[PDB]
Parts: structure tokens; sequence; C-alpha cells
RNA sequence: GCAGGCGCGCAAAUUACCCAAUCCUAAUUCAGGGAGGUAGUGACAAUAAAUAACGAUACAGGGCCCAUUCGGGUCUUGUAAUUGGAAUGAGUACAAUGUAAAUACCUUAACGAGGAACAAUUGGAGGGCAAGUCUGGUGCCAG
């Protein structure tokens, strides 16, 4: 019923009163999802305080990924889009260099799909197959070539799938968690243990490999074709010293 | 510029405190340890039980003066070439030499104790 | 402690009188 | 603030007397404050000397430290090495404070008159009126010190005594 | 064990009678003394009040406060034995009474 | 007919020694005893003053023969 | 003579509201008189003193420049909609007043909780 | 107590057990209550409660609280330290604010008196 | 639980304001919230400053200071409230900002200094004085 031990990627100061917004129940976990209040108040500063955040939610105005959802503490977290008709905007909200949630600015034809790593797949009832992805989109009737740890392209206007994406060597991956948070690239080798501690290993320009547990990472896409425009010019975060060295060079 | 003497070097070795890094950590400034050749006379005359003190006195950081007085009474040479100038900081551990120094007005003197040098009469020690 | 108590218990000391 | 180890030496007493006297100070606590920040600045400067040359920790943080001290002005730019930070001392720190700096700049004719006309809100560094002595003017803002715009020593209205005596001379 | 009386720094004491009223020499160490009943032990000791001119504030059974003395030398008229000075009388500091800031209530 | 209280009964700082306007300001006494310590060691050593002020008309205070104030080397 | 400038003018059609940080420079005046400066701000903007609203002021040390936050927008009817009651009381376009501070209305509703019945009473 | 006579003031100080003491904060203290305080101090201190009336100083509430802290400090140095005093406002329709009056009556309800030898 | 108090005959925040913020709860923009925020008290700690600055004149030189042994050095020493204008903030207060409203800070009209009486305290070290008192005893001394 309280807070202020908030996840520190929310850009939350300490002298903003005591409590933080407790994320209500929704699609995502609390530790990797930001609410609409911490979005619209102190992430892009379109509002000032919770009263007018309630005003711009119950103005029928916000539409998190296709629908209004008038709730201040609504945990719209990773890979969602937040469209607003006024201000022309669509925000796919993703991870970044340092770990916090980078906003995008996305046009409509890229804003009319999201994608999702499958969390589990089963057979639901009456013979019907059964797919649930990371946001609780329990979706019936996939294509039958279903793997787990696998990316499906959600149409997001009507809630079906429009495209399927497998996973193997030589196709992109993006990490959500660990020390290496918000980082792309997939080209070393595809090692697997049993009992976890396995990763699709990660490329670099200097062949730097980051290996974590496989629950965090999931596919964006392939070489030349990722399905999301990427933040800050394909952020791999080489070095601050290499950044200053490139500053001295060019 | 830190004048050195014999019991200071012996006590520094038996407390295992280094000379130059010990002075830098005691005083937080560059210290130039200075040995009079008349006190190196006493540190030679102590005999073969102090060869460690001898070959640690022979050190190119520790630049050495040259005396001009008959005999090798290092305490009187120290108090004389201090009260001629009042620019040196005396490192010692002798009680009587300490009493001579803290009788004469306003030079600083240091002495090893515990496991670091301590400095007595200097204002800007912190 | 005993330090904050053995000095403050002398507030209970007075001259014995009757009321 | 920080108290000394053995504070009641006659040498330290004559030290505090001389520094407070010729720099116009109000007690020994000012000396102790800037002596504490001097002590922490060269205690952070000596361990970088004890570690290896061209350790990038030493290189970057030493260039950081001397870039700060050149900009404050206690370290002249001819001595851009880290052992000169060890060679630094506390009268260079209280030379750069605003009271002594305005007395060196003129316009004050004594150190305590410098302190008191700072405290009368008469002196602004460029744009901002400053009413504290211990300010540490940086080397760029050394030549920005003149009287405030809203001060009778600047170009404002004459002060209280001036217009009161002008009215009584009108009587 | 941590003090001259139990462990406390001060103890309320009931004044029995003024020692040395009839000493002829003013400001004499017999004159500036007074009998006092320790309460937390309940026994009679003798104690100083400095400045026999301000002896005359405390008279009789006025619940005085009894602190240590601490001889920092060898004074001539100073008798040994006593190590208790009086620091307050009936609640108010008799030093403040001597420099006549406060007032003694009764 | 309204009485009041006067200054001693208001402030209650009765029966003090004679204090000092010098000691009232904790900077000024350090200004006004550094001024003495300047003029004290005009007597201890002979501190520099500013050099030849006027034209040289003598040191104005005497010169003695049988006295050398120069430190010797043992 | 004062000069009022604005900065970081960001629009916000989520409230149809144009928000900014305003800074006034008054070289010799004490302060800039919130009503007077907001009507001059409405003059330098399109219109409607009643629909411009500036609220976050502070005068910096040494005098001369004050900085605060300022809201302008159209349409005074949704100015009545989208602005809080204390600011609409501060300007002369709304007024709300109660009487019973905390304890009086608290004991009032506690008494009604005690009563539980409507207006019947006999003797 | 009729305030023009030590002839009364002395014996009221002799008999009384509680004294509530009526300063006016607009004027500070007065020598009448100082005289009564010393008479009570020497004949044996009854339990004293300060009350400071006439708080119509100005709109300057800073002056109001500065005079109040000077009054409570001069009161604490002169009856026992930290003694209780109540700040009454102006009279409203014949009598004082009933809030402070009810609090004062509460304290004198729980006063718990003490013996004196006379 | 919050406020205030009591249990000793010897003691210490206010029975203040408000949902305006941060959130929470609910039929739910709104209502409620002694959660929480504000104010007052608070020598409990921490940070920064004031309690004056600049002159002019007249005199005293048997004058000052540093020296454990009759040594050294200096008006460039002290007193005269002799005396003069400048500058200010404690305080005061039109106002305005501040905040839910108010107080506080910052800003500011007009006021506001000479003993700047708009009156700094706590200690410590020493003398000296009487037609005075008391005690000792080889006068006139000693304590
Ligand atoms: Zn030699």
């Amino acid at each position: 019923l309280k807070r202020l031990a908030a996840p520190h990627h929310w850009l939350l100061d300490k002298l903003s009163g005591c409590y933080a917004p407790r994320p209500s129940a929704g699609p995502h976990k609390l530790r990797e999802s930001l609410p609409l209040i911490v979005f619209l108040r102190n992430r892009l500063k379109y509002a000032l305080n919770g009263r007018e955040v309630k005003a711009i939610l119950m103005q029928r105005h916000v539409k998190v990924d296709g629908k209004v959802r008038t709730d201040t503490t609504y945990p719209a977290g990773f890979m969602d889009v937040i469209t607003l008709d006024a201000t022309n905007e669509n925000f796919r909200l993703v991870y970044d260099v340092k770990g916090r949630f980078a906003v995008h600015r996305i046009t409509d034809e890229e804003a009319s799909y999201k994608l999702g790593k499958v969390k589990k797949v089963q057979l639901g009832k009456k013979g019907v197959p059964y797919v649930v992805t990371h946001d609780g989109r329990t979706i019936r009737y996939p294509d039958p070539n279903i793997k787990v740890n696998d990316t499906v392209k959600i149409d997001l206007a009507s809630g079906k799938i429009t495209d399927f994406i497998k996973f193997d060597a030589g196709k992109l991956v993006y990490v959500t968690g660990g020390r290496n948070l918000g980082r792309i690239g997939t080209i070393v080798h595809k090692e697997r243990h049993d009992g976890g501690f396995d990763l699709v290993h990660i490329k670099d320009s200097l062949d730097n490999t980051f290996v974590t547990r496989l629950n965090n990472v999931f596919v964006i896409g392939e070489q030349g074709k990722p399905y999301i425009s990427l933040p800050k010019g394909k952020g791999i975060k080489l070095s601050i010293a290499e950044e200053r060295d490139r500053r001295r060079a060019q | 510029q830190v004048l050195i003497d014999t019991n200071f070097i012996n006590f520094s070795i038996q407390k295992k405190v280094d000379i130059v890094r010990g002075m830098m950590d005691c005083l937080l400034a560059k210290c130039n340890p200075l040995i009079t050749d008349c006190v190196m006379a006493e540190l030679e005359k102590l005999g073969p039980k102090y060869r460690i003190a001898l070959k640690l006195a022979r050190d190119p950081r520790i630049k050495r003066l040259s005396c001009s007085h008959k005999g090798t009474y290092a305490d009187d040479c120290l108090v004389h070439r201090v009260l001629q100038h009042k620019c040196y900081i005396v490192a010692t551990n002798d009680a009587g030499l300490k009493q001579r120094i803290r009788k004469i007005p306003g030079i600083p003197l240091m002495s090893v104790g515990g496991h670091a040098y301590v400095i007595e009469k200097l204002p800007d020690v912190f | 402690t005993m330090q904050r108590s053995s000095d403050v218990n002398e507030r209970k000391l007075h001259v014995p009188m009757v009321d | 603030y920080s108290t000394p180890k053995r504070p009641y030496e006659s040498s330290r007493l004559d030290a505090e007397l001389k520094l407070a006297g010729e720099f116009g100070l109000k007690n020994k606590k000012e000396i102790y404050r800037i002596s504490f920040q001097l002590s922490k600045i060269r205690r952070a400067a000596r361990d970088l000397l004890t570690r290896d040359e061209k350790d990038p920790k030493r290189l970057f943080e030493g260039n950081a430290l001397i870039r700060r001290l050149v900009r404050v002005g206690v370290l002249s730019e001819d001595k851009k090495k880290l052992d000169y930070v060890l060679a630094l001392k506390v009268e260079d720190f209280l030379e750069r404070r605003l009271q002594t700096q305005v007395y060196k700049l003129g316009l004050a004719k004594s150190v305590h008159h410098a302190r008191v006309l700072i405290t009368q809100r008469h002196i602004a560094v460029g744009k901002q009126i400053v009413n504290i002595p211990s300010f540490m003017v940086r080397l760029d803002s050394e030549k920005h010190i003149d009287f405030a715009p809203t001060s009778p020593f600047g170009g404002a209205r004459p002060g209280r005594v001036a217009r009161r005596n002008a009215a009584r001379k009108a009587e | 064990k941590s003090s001259p009386f139990g462990g406390s720094s001060h103890a309320k004491g009931i004044v029995l009678e003024k020692l040395g009223i009839e000493s002829k020499q003013p400001n004499s160490a017999i004159r500036k003394c007074v009998r006092v009943q320790l309460i937390k032990n309940g026994k009679k000791v003798t104690a100083f009040v400095p400045n026999d001119g301000c002896l005359n504030f405390v008279d009789e059974n006025d619940e005085v406060l009894l602190a240590g003395f601490g001889r920092k030398g060898k004074a001539k008229g100073d008798i040994p034995g006593v190590r208790f000075k009086v620091v307050k009388v009936s609640g108010v500091s008799l030093l403040a009474l001597w420099k006549e800031k406060k007032e003694k209530p009764r | 007919g309204k009485r009041a209280i006067n200054y001693q009964i208001l402030k209650n700082k009765g029966l003090t020694p004679k204090r000092n306007k010098d000691n009232r300001n904790s900077r000024v006494k350090k200004r006004k005893k550094y001024q003495k310590a300047q003029k004290k060691l005009k007597s201890v050593r002979a501190v520099y003053s500013g050099g030849q002020s006027g034209v040289y008309e003598g040191e104005k205070t005497g010169i003695k023969k049988g006295l050398t104030r120069s430190v010797k080397f043992k | 003579a004062v000069t009022i400038r604005t900065r970081k003018v960001i629009s916000n059609p989520l409230l149809a509201r144009k928000q900014f940080v305003v800074d006034v420079l008054h070289p010799n005046r004490a302060n800039v008189s919130k009503d007077e400066l907001r009507e001059k701000l409405a003059e330098v903007y399109k219109a409607e003193k009643d629909a411009v609203s500036v609220f976050g002021f502070r005068t910096q040390f040494g005098g001369g420049k004050s900085v605060g936050f300022g809201l302008v927008y159209n349409s005074v009817a949704e100015a009545k909609k989208f602005e809080p009651t204390y600011r609409l009381v501060r300007y002369g376009l709304a007024e709300k007043v109660e009487k019973a501070s905390r304890q009086q209305r608290k004991q009032k509703k506690n008494r009604d909780k005690k009563i539980f019945g409507t207006g019947k009473r006999l003797a | 107590c009729p305030a023009d006579d030590l002839n009364a003031m002395i014996d009221i100080a002799k008999i009384a057990d509680l004294v509530l003491l009526l300063i006016d904060g607009n004027f500070g203290f007065e020598m009448e209550t100082m005289e009564f305080l010393n008479i009570a101090q020497h004949h044996g201190m009854p339990r004293v409660l300060g009350v400071a009336t006439h708080l119509d100083l100005f709109k300057s509430q800073s002056t109001l609280r500065a005079s109040k802290k000077r009054l409570k400090h001069r009161f604490w140095t002169e009856v026992y330290q930290g003694a209780k005093l109540f700040y009454l406002s102006g009279v409203i329709n014949g009598r004082y604010p009933d809030r402070e009056i009810l609090n004062l009556s509460r304290f004198i309800s729980v006063m718990k008196f003490r013996p004196l030898k006379w």
C-alpha cells in the first residue's frame, strides 16, 4: 500500500514527497514496467501533477496500444506503443544504453504492430492450441511451427498475429535485464546448457560476448531488417573514452 | 627538507615504516630527507648490527649534506645547523635532542610512533 | 545505560514533609 | 569545519593570528574550513602520485584535479603537474576569496573595509550581488568585480545618510 | 563506584546546620563548610560552599545539590577531607544567586 | 498611570565585571591584536618597512659599535 | 521599465495549453504584480487575461530578475475545466468557501453517524 | 486581586495555591507582577501559570512571536524553567477564546498541588 | 495511532492548519485519508554572515615593547567620547511574490546609528586602597 523503494530507472527524485506510484496489476511485472503517471508527469513533462494526469487520461485521450485504459497506475511497460492523436505521436517505449526506458517517436505503419516473446504455449481446451506472450496476450490459433523463446508480430489493431519469427544462429536479439541491459546483436554462437545459464551469445565490433540467462533476451529480427526502429542510432554503448576519442578525432 | 638521524632510521626500520612514503603519508607533501655525513658517521659506527640502516641511508632520494666540525657529535651538529637557519624539519627519536629542539623556538620535529611518523610543531599538518 | 539514569533518579530526592 | 589534532600549540596560535590578521578573518573556523578542504584535496592528490604513471585512473583524475585547480587559480598554468598540488598550501586558498581579492583589486583600501562593503551588498561579480566573504572567485571572474548597480557606490540613488543629510541641508 | 557517592555526579543533600558560624576569620575554610545529609545513602557528610559571603543563602534543610570539589593545587587554609562543594540550593544555582541573577524560592 | 520594567530588570544581567567593546566583535579583536603583534616585532627583530622613504638623512635612531647582531656558525 | 520574456515554450494540446518558463526583468521595481504581468503576458500572446495563468514565481537573490512558470491557453470555459480551484480563486473567475475547518465538520459528520435518522423528533 | 495595593497583594500571595499571572504581551512585563512574583518567591512559591493577553500587536506576526519568545524566556528565568503559560487572543463578545479557556481549565484540573511549610 | 496529559511535592513540541502536493481506497477526475503535507515550539545536530568601516585634528613623549643577569629596538607610540561626513541591517513596513490561505526566505517604497544606549556573554589570572575590623609576638612586624 506504499512505495519509495521504486526501481531507480524511473528518473524519480527523492524530494517529491514520500510515496512513489505503486504499479497496479496489468500486463507486465512491476520491476520492468513504468506506469502512465510516471510517463506523462515526469518523463516527457506533458503534465505537472496527478490531478491533471487524471484529467488527460479521463479526457478519453490516451490510447495505450489501441485502447484508452483510463488508469493512472497502469503498467504499460516494455515493447508497448502509446499513441496520442493530438501531438501526432506514437511511443514505442523500449530499453536503451544506460538501462532506463527510452521513448521513441514512431509513425503509424510502424505503430500498428508490436511484437512479443512467447512465455509458454499449450493446448487450451476443446482441442484449440494456446499461445501466451509476455504481456498476457493469451492468443488462440498460431501457426503450428511454434517454438518457445520466440517472437510473434502482434497486429495490435485486431489482436491476431500477422507474422512469425523463429530463432536460430544469425538473427538479431535484444536483452531486457542483467548488467548488459538494452543491447543488441546475436553474432557469436548459440550455446545451450541444461538448467539455464545459457544465452544466444552477442556480437560486437571487437567480438565482445555477453552471456546471461535466456529468459531475459528475445528476438527483434534479422540482419538489415529489424522490426523496430532502434533508439539513439542503434545503441551498443562502446565507451565514454572511445566517445571522447571520436570527439578528438572528428 | 627533513634532517634525519640514527635512532630515527633504526626505529623506522624496526617499525617497518618506509622513509619517503612514510614522510609523504605523515606530512602530505614532498619531503627531501637530508642526512648529515656526521650522522652517517654514527650510523656507520653503530656496527654490523645495523647494515640494514646503512644501506637504507645510502639512497639517492636521501641527498646528504657535508659537515665542517671536528668529531662526529651528530646531536650538536643537528642543533647547530638548525638554529643557524630555521628552514629544516628535524626527524629524530632521542629524548634529549627532542628537548633541545622543543626548547629552541619554532622548528618542527617528527618522530616515529605506533606505525607512522607523528609531527609535533608544524601548523599546516592538515 | 547507567549514566543517563543514576543522575536523573535524584529528581526523586527531596526534603521529607507532610501534606 | 574540522578540529586540529593538538590545537593548543603556541606555533598554531601564532599561525592563526597571522593568517586571520593579514587576511581579515572572523575566527579560526574559517582557517579550519579551508584547511580541511586543502587537506582532503592533497590527500586525494598524493595517492594518485603513489600509484603508477600512465595508469588511466591517475592520468584522467590528475588532469581533472589540476583542471579544477587552475580554474580556481591556486595553481598557475606553468605548473601543470600533480606534485605541485602537493606543494600547494593554505594561503593560496584564502588568497582567492572575494574579500582579499577585492582588496587586491583596489576599491576597498583595507581588508576589513573590503569585508564590510561586501557584507553591505555593495559588490556584484558581473551580474550577481554577493554578500559573503569566503567566495573563491575563479580566474575568469577575477576581472568582473565592481560595485553593484543598485548601490550608491555604483550608480544608484544616494544612500540613507546622504539623502537624509541632503534634506536637513535643504532645511 | 564511579563517583565519590555511588555513581552519580550530583546528589541532593539535606543541610543539617552551618559549620563554622563562629569562626572569626572571614573567608576561612572552617567558615565555608556545612553539614549535609546524603539521601541516597542517608548519612551525614560535610561539604564546602565557596564564598562565605554567599554562604548565608543556604541555611537549614534546603535540599541542596552536592557536586565534587577537585583540589587543583595545595592551598594554605584548605583542609583535606572535604571533596563536596555545593552547586545548587533548593533547585536554583547558588552561583547564580551569588551573582544575583536568579532568586531563591522557599 | 502605567508602570513598566526598566533595563536591569528587563535584561537580568546583573552584577557583572566590566566587559569590553573590543571583545564584543570577534573579528575586531583579532584585527586589533594583529595590529599590536605587528608593532611588537618591530622591537624583536628589525623588520623591513618599505625602504628609503625620504632622501637618506641618516637612520635617525643611533648606531653602536660594540654590538654585532649576526648569527655565527658554531 | 520591466521586460517579460518567455522560454521553453512547449505546446500541450492534451490540455490545449501552451506552457513555458517565464522570466521577468525588473531593474528597479520590487515585484511585477501577478495580475499586471499576466495581463501583459496575455497582450504579448493572443488574448484572454482570464485564460492566461502564471503561477510559479520567485525573485532571485540580489533583485532584478524573477523566474516562474506560466500557462497560456485559449477558451476560458475549459480554463474553468482544466485548472485547479485555488488558482481559479486566486484570479477573480471562481470562488469557493466553506466554514467548518476540520474538527467542526468532523464532529458534524460523526454526529450524523451517531444520529442515523432523518428529520423526526418528538417530546 | 485588586491590582493597586500591596496591602492585598502580600496576603493573597500568602494564602494562594495557584496563581495565574496576567501579563499583557502588547506591553511586556510590569513591575506590579514582578513585585508579586518576588513576594511569592520569598514567602514560598505557589504553583504559577502565566497567561499573556492583549495579542493585538499588529499584522506583524513576526513581532508577535518574537515578543512571545522574549516573554517565555523572561518567564522561565524568573519562575521555574519551562513553566506553562497560555497565549490568549483578544476578547470576543465578553469573554476569551473558549479553546484556550478549555485548555487552561484542563491544566488546572490536573494541577497536582504541593506542600509548603507555612 | 495523532494531539494534550498523568502516574514525585521539582517541570519542557500545539488538544494549530490542509487534502494544495506524493500517493492510496471507493459506485470512483471530484469524496475520504492525524497515511501524508504545512505552520508554531525545538542551544538536537549541520551551513553562511553581522554586532561596524574610513578619515581629520590636538596634545603626552618622564614613550612603548621585547629581554630569567642593568641587554636590545622603535612616534613608523598612546590618549583626547576634541571631531567629520559617508555605508548599512537588525528592527519597522506600504505593498508584491510565496502557499490550499498564511507565516518563513528572496525583492522592496517610506522609516530606521552614534555612548552607533539599536547597550556579547562565559570563564581565567592578578593587584591596589581605610583615622576599619580580627589573630599571633622579640617595638614600627607577620598572617
Ligand atoms: Zn656534521
